[PDB]
């Protein structure tokens, strides 16, 4: 499942 | 009427019909693109993780997860002036913000 934080590239 | 109203030129919109191009073949949805589109774009312009999280930081300045022609115009172009060889100074001026997300206290 796709999953983001603060935007689709600041995922941890 | 207003006739001296501060308004500032978005230097976005200089260029716009050209990322409006590139907007539009991302599958645009009611104005706004998914994330993933535009991380396509960013990721083949061949920009670093964190240049990437710093693109969409400045990009979105409301950080709605989704880029409106606006935002992705304004991406776009941070990203191919990146590609021009100038770097960013990772901060918003008032000529960058979209005219509907900004402030002037
Ligand atoms: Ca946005």
């Amino acid at each position: 499942f796709n999953y983001e934080s603060t935007g689709p590239f600041t995922a941890k | 009427g207003p006739l001296g109203s501060d308004d500032v030129e978005w230097v976005v919109g200089k260029d716009k019909p050209t990322y409006d191009e590139i907007f539009y073949t991302l599958s645009p949805v009611n104005g706004k693109i998914t994330g993933a589109n535009a991380k396509k774009e960013m990721v083949k312009s061949k920009l670093p993780n964190t240049v990437l999280g710093k693109i969409w930081k400045l990009a979105d300045v409301d950080k709605d997860g989704l880029l409106d022609d606006e935002e992705f115009a304004l991406a776009n172009h941070l990203i191919k002036v990146k590609l021009e060889g100038h770097e960013l100074p990772a901060d918003l001026p008032p000529h960058l913000v979209p005219p509907s997300k900004r402030r002037h206290e």
